[PDB]
């Protein structure tokens, strides 16, 4: 249940779309800067939106997930096995144990580590390997790696064993810089502060000194109201 | 596709009787089972019926709390358990097999069935 | 040219796919409106 | 799917994922078996110069009177609590009648429908549930009776019916338009490639005219093509060479 | 309105018939849009 910080981390490239030195505004499922990660060193835990994984490995300990609604024999659940050498990934109604350490369709086969991954939804799955000196300050971007056209239901998952960190992902509008060679080098979360929706507006990293209009307050209603004159007049059906 | 029926016979009256009814052969679907009657020289008459998903059940009036229509699915079987028998209940039953869904149950009562039982004698003594 | 000039009457009784025709004749219109309105009071401003 | 011995009632409509093939999508739209082929946001012969990522064929069986709530913004029991397409579909609707296979003397009622339920369907929702309706202020308890009703029901399928009441055989094509890498193509031949010049070119359906030019972008190992500011295309990976 | 900001997509798309109302669309908005700019130009030209 501990709590470190996801500065910056959470940003993978949208699409398949290569653009250079150029500042792209996006409406997708991005985890939100400087909240918090809940900290596990093996616990169920929801999948309401896109999750984000993040593992600090000594030796590699823990290396696959289970995603499924039930996680359970009756429903094909999701199933995904490193061991080094092959990633077994499997959409079967596979029993699966009390504690864990057919009609399968689909099938492919393939602390100083820090190994980031983000899993949405078909099935989309981005990651980034780098090497580290709880949660590292900087910035960095994930390349997709997998998208398995599975179509699996999944509202829940767990892990299959080190430290480890999940972050839930939300629908947050981002500003991303790309360089000279595509890379993502810098974003802004156009939600997280007041700076960050000036800093959207413009389209700039930079904002000089002055006034800018950037929304618009309004206040919502609370509830509705409908009137209409007393009921009266009935027609004869008792008749 | 057949019904084949079991059970019933001879019993005293205010004694209990079973009556099977199994459906052989390949179904594409069943929606509902029934047990009709025919007393002799009288209309053959609606006894019960169950929905094959749900099992919700309906009755004529003459048997309400004395007879319970039940269903086992993966056996293909509908049971009649005919309790506290009076001699009004002496006839051939008859096993009814239907792939008409309706949203109303009471439609059982009336629907013509399309799949009938070669119909078992029960006979109510004193 | 639409149905009506509340947007909350066509929303509540013509359908989505015809709803869609109507508002679309209601933002045009409106949309036209401001950019006369906007036109004018920048040549407005430069006399001023 | 076309020929597909059995198909799928309405409400638990059968979805086939289609795949890393060549479409030829002539023997349909030549073929003088269908009663009623529409296509929505796109033209069918145009299809056999255009490649997508997937395609999903969704197939099931109505009553012919029904084949036009097989359209995007429809209302009725089938739209509404069955099978619902969105707004802004994209493919093909092809429907023919099948009064000489899914009717048969004394009706035929293996193909359902959902009669009733809480809310419409969103588009390409499944329900296969079963609960019984609640259509008043007494719960069921999963007990039918007064108000509570079980959502499904037969379709009454003869040979004698009204062609409105007789069974029609429908198959919905989606198109998987992103841009992503396409992996159903149709039947058009590709050709060589002539840099340096203005030409009129064709890649994967990406139409255009310019000078193809060796570039040096560092292109990712999954980035299909490049754009510029301007949201055009400016670049872009050779669908045979890498 | 239209079904892409892309003209050759809706030929690429669709035949004649329909590609002509999408076409109207995307001309329609576009011509708007030159408009709204040339009309914006004029004044900042007359003021320079
Ligand atoms: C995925 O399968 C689960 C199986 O239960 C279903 O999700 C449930 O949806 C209901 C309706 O809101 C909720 O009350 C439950 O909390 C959900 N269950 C679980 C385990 O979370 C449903 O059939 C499918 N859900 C989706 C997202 O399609
Ligand atoms: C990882 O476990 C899997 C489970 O079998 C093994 O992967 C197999 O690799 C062999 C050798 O090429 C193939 O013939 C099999 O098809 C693979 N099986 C599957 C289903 O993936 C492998 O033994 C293990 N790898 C290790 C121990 O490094
Ligand atoms: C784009 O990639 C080029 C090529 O790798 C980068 O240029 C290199 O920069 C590094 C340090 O930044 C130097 O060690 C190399 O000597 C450079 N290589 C060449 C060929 O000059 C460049 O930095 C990248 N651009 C950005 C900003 O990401
Ligand atoms: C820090 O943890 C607290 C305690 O639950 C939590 O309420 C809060 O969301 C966290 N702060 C952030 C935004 O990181
Ligand atoms: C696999 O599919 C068959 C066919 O519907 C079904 O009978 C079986 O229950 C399925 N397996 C599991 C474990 O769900
Ligand atoms: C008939 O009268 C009864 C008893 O007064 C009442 O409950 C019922 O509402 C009446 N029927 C109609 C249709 O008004
Ligand atoms: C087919 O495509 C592959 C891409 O891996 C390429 O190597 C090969 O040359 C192509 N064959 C022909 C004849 O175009």
């Amino acid at each position: 249940p501990a709590y470190t910080n996801s500065f910056t981390r959470g940003v993978y490239y949208p699409d398949k779309v290569f653009r250079s030195s150029v500042l792209h505004s996006t409406q997708d499922l991005f985890l939100p800067f400087f909240s918090n990660v809940t900290w596990f060193h093996n616990p169920v835990l929801p999948f309401n939106d896109g999750v984000y994984f993040a593992s600090t490995e000594k030796s590699n300990i823990i290396r696959g997930w289970i995603f499924g609604t039930t996680l359970d024999s009756k429903t094909q659940s999701l199933l995904i096995v490193n061991n080094a050498t092959n990633v077994v990934i499997k959409v079967c109604e596979f029993q699966f144990c009390n504690d864990p350490f057919n009609n399968c369709t689909f099938e492919y086969v393939s602390f100083k580590n820090l190994r980031e991954f983000v899993f949405k939804n078909y099935f989309k799955i981005y990651s980034k390997h780098t090497p580290i000196n709880d949660l590292p300050q900087g910035f960095s971007a994930l390349e997709p790696l997998v998208d398995l056209p599975i179509g699996i239901n999944i509202t829940r998952f767990q892990t299959l064993l080190a430290a480890y960190y999940v972050g839930y992902l939300q629908p947050r509008t981002f500003l991303l810089k790309y360089n000279e060679n595509g890379t993502i080098t810098d974003a802004v979360d156009c939600a997280l502060d007041p700076l960050s929706e000036t800093k959207c507006t413009l389209k700039s990293f930079t904002v000089e000194k002055g006034i800018y209009q950037t929304s618009n307050f309004r206040v919502q209603p609370t509830e509705s109201i409908v009137r209409f004159p007393n009921i009266t007049n009935l027609c004869p059906f008792g008749e | 596709v057949q019904l084949v029926e079991s059970g019933g016979g001879l019993m005293q009256a205010g004694g209990s009787l079973r009556l099977s009814c199994a459906v052989s052969g390949r179904t594409f679907s069943t929606a509902a089972m029934g047990w009709f009657r025919q007393a002799p020289g009288k209309e053959r008459e609606f006894v019960a019926a169950i929905r094959w998903s749900g099992g919700s059940a309906y009755y004529a009036d003459s048997v309400k709390g004395r007879f319970t229509i039940s269903r086992d699915k993966a056996k293909n079987t509908v049971y009649l358990q005919m309790n506290s028998l009076k001699y009004e209940d002496t006839a051939v039953y008859y096993c009814a097999r239907t792939e008409y869904v309706s949203y109303l149950l009471s439609d059982y009562a009336t629907w013509p069935y399309d799949y009938w039982g070669q119909g078992t004698q029960v006979t109510v003594s004193s | 040219g639409a149905i009506s000039s509340v947007l909350n009457d066509i929303l509540s009784r013509l359908d989505p796919p015809e709803a869609e025709v109507q508002i679309d004749r209601l933002i045009t219109g409106r949309l036209q409106s401001l950019q006369t309105y906007v036109t004018q009071q920048l040549i407005r401003a430069a006399e001023i | 799917v076309f020929n597909a011995t059995r198909f799928a009632s309405v409400y638990a409509w059968n979805r086939k994922r289609i795949s890393n093939c060549v479409a030829d999508y002539s023997v349909l739209y030549n073929s003088a078996s269908f009663s009623t082929f529409k296509c929505y946001g796109v033209s069918p012969t145009k299809l056999n110069d255009l490649c997508f990522t997937n395609v999903y064929a969704d197939s099931f069986v109505i009553r012919g009177d029904e084949v036009r709530q097989i359209a995007p913004g429809q209302t009725g029991k089938i739209a509404d609590y069955n099978y619902k397409l969105p707004d802004d579909f994209t493919g093909c609707v092809i429907a023919w009648n099948s009064n000489n296979l899914d009717s048969k003397v004394g009706g035929n009622y293996n193909y359902l429908y959902r009669l009733f339920r809480k809310s419409n369907l969103k588009p390409f929702e499944r329900d296969i549930s079963t609960e019984i309706y609640q259509a008043g202020s007494t719960p069921c308890n999963g007990v039918e009776g007064f108000n509570c009703y079980f959502p499904l029901q037969s379709y009454g399928f003869q040979p004698t019916n009204g062609v409105g009441y007789q069974p029609y055989r429908v198959v919905v094509l989606s198109f998987e338009l992103l841009h992503a890498p396409a992996t159903v193509c149709g039947p058009k031949k590709s050709t060589n490639l002539v840099k340096n010049k203005c030409v009129n070119f064709n890649f994967n359906g990406l139409t255009g005219t310019g000078v193809l030019t060796e570039s040096n972008k560092k292109f990712l190992p999954f980035q299909q093509f490049g754009r510029d500011i301007a949201d055009t295309t400016d670049a872009v990976r050779d669908p045979q060479t890498l």
